[PDB]
C-alpha cells in the first residue's frame, strides 16, 4: 500500500531553518500532489502547503514568507524547508496526500533555544 | 448521457464547483460545452496513445487510468471509465484536482480558448441556483 | 481565509448511543469539507470526502452531511474505538483550513 513517513531533526532553535524530509512508500511522487500539515498544542492543525505534480507549489500566506516545499523525484522523497523558525512553530509534522487518505505518522519538532 | 445546460449547472452546483477555488459556475459549465458538448460519452484519442474522456474530456497520461496509455500518471487514482458515468460526481471530483494544480482551468484548452475572459455568467443564466 | 468553527468542543456519550457533530464555515464552501477523526498517538484517518462521500474502508457508522456553511459528521452507535478527536478541512479556498475539532469522549 501507499506509507508516508517523516523524518529530520527534532529540536530547532530560533532563526534557524526546521528541515523536514518525507519518504514516499508504494506509488511514485510525481504520480500524485502532496501536503505538509502541523498540528500545534491547541489540538491546532495548519496547511502548510501543497506540491503539485509538476512541482507547482501552493503555500498558506500564514507562513511569513519562510516556506519552501521542494522535492527529489528519483528518492521518492519531497521536503519541508521553514525560515527563521520561533517557539511558535513548535508542532508535531506531518506529510500526507492531497487527497487525504494517507498521512505520515507525524514527527514532533520542537522550538525554543535550544 | 446528455445533459441539458441548467441540468449540468445544478449537479455542479450541488457538488460544489461554484466558486471552487475562485471559479464561478459559469466556468465550467462552459468547459463541459466546449469540451464535449454536454455529453458523458465523448471519448477522444490522441497520437500520443492517450485519450480524453468525459464530459469535462479528462486525459488518460495525467488524470486516469485507462489501461492502454503509455506512462500514465492517473493523478485522480481512478479508471477512466468512471468518468463516463451518467453520474458526473467522479469527473467532478477529478476536475477539482486538475484545478487545484498549478494551472489552475487554463488545464482545459478549450476554457482557457473560449471561457477565460468572457462573461462566464452568461452560461448560467436561464438558470434558477 | 475561511475560518471553520465546530461544535461542540467536547461531546460525552455512552457506547452504543448516536452522535452528530457540527462543522460550520464562515462563508459557503459548497461541498468541500471533509472529515478527520485523530486517536492518541496516531495520524488522521479521512472518514468522508465532500461533505456526504463514502471512503473505501470506513465502517459505515460514519456518515456525513450538509452544504453551504452548515455540515455534519454522524456517528451511528459510537463504539469505545471511536471516541478520539474529529476534525473538519475546507478545500474551496485556498488556504485550506481546519475546524478546531471536537472530542468524543465517555460519560
Amino acid at each position: 500500500d501507499v506509507q508516508l513517513q517523516e523524518s529530520g531533526p527534532s529540536l530547532v532553535k530560533p532563526s534557524q531553518t526546521l528541515s523536514l524530509t518525507c519518504s514516499v512508500t508504494g506509488d511514485s511522487i510525481t504520480s500524485d500532489y502532496w501536503s505538509w500539515i502541523r498540528k500545534f498544542p491547541g489540538n491546532r492543525l495548519e496547511y502548510m502547503g501543497y506540491v503539485s505534480s509538476f512541482g507547482s507549489t501552493f503555500y498558506n500566506p500564514s507562513l511569513k514568507s519562510r516556506i519552501s516545499i521542494t522535492r527529489d523525484t528519483s528518492k521518492n522523497q519531497y521536503y519541508l524547508d521553514l525560515n527563521s523558525v520561533t517557539t511558535e512553530d513548535t508542532a508535531t509534522y506531518y506529510c500526507a496526500n492531497w487527497d487525504g487518505d494517507y498521512w505520515g505518522q507525524g514527527t514532533l519538532v520542537t522550538v525554543s533555544a535550544a | 448521457k446528455v445533459y441539458g445546460r441548467c441540468e449540468l449547472a445544478a449537479a455542479m452546483k450541488r457538488l460544489g464547483l461554484d466558486n471552487y477555488r475562485g471559479y464561478s459556475l459559469g466556468n465550467w459549465v462552459c468547459a463541459a460545452k466546449f469540451e464535449s458538448n454536454f455529453n458523458t460519452h465523448a471519448t477522444n484519442r490522441n497520437t500520443d496513445g492517450s485519450t480524453d474522456y468525459g464530459i469535462l474530456q479528462i486525459n488518460s497520461r495525467w488524470w486516469c487510468n485507462d489501461g492502454r496509455t503509455p506512462g500514465s500518471k492517473n493523478l485522480c487514482n481512478i479508471p477512466c471509465s468512471a468518468l463516463l458515468s451518467s453520474d458526473i460526481t467522479a469527473s467532478v471530483n477529478c476536475a477539482k484536482k486538475i484545478a487545484s494544480g498549478g494551472n489552475g482551468m487554463n488545464a482545459w484548452v478549450a476554457w482557457r480558448n473560449r471561457c477565460k475572459g468572457t462573461d462566464v455568467h452568461a452560461w448560467i443564466r436561464g438558470c434558477r441556483l | 481565509d475561511i475560518v471553520l468553527t465546530q461544535s461542540p468542543a467536547t461531546l460525552s456519550v455512552t457506547p452504543g448511543n448516536s452522535v452528530s457533530l457540527s462543522c460550520r464555515a464562515s462563508q459557503s464552501i459548497g461541498n468541500n469539507l471533509h472529515w478527520y477523526q485523530q486517536k492518541s498517538h496516531e495520524s488522521p484517518r479521512l472518514l468522508i470526502k465532500y461533505a456526504s462521500q463514502s471512503i473505501s474502508g470506513i465502517p459505515s457508522r460514519f456518515s456525513g452531511s450538509g452544504s453551504g456553511t452548515d455540515f455534519t459528521l454522524s456517528i451511528n452507535s459510537v463504539e469505545t474505538e471511536d471516541f478520539g478527536m474529529y476534525f473538519c478541512q475546507q478545500s474551496n479556498s485556498w488556504p485550506y483550513t481546519f475546524g478546531g475539532g471536537t472530542k468524543l469522549e465517555i460519560k
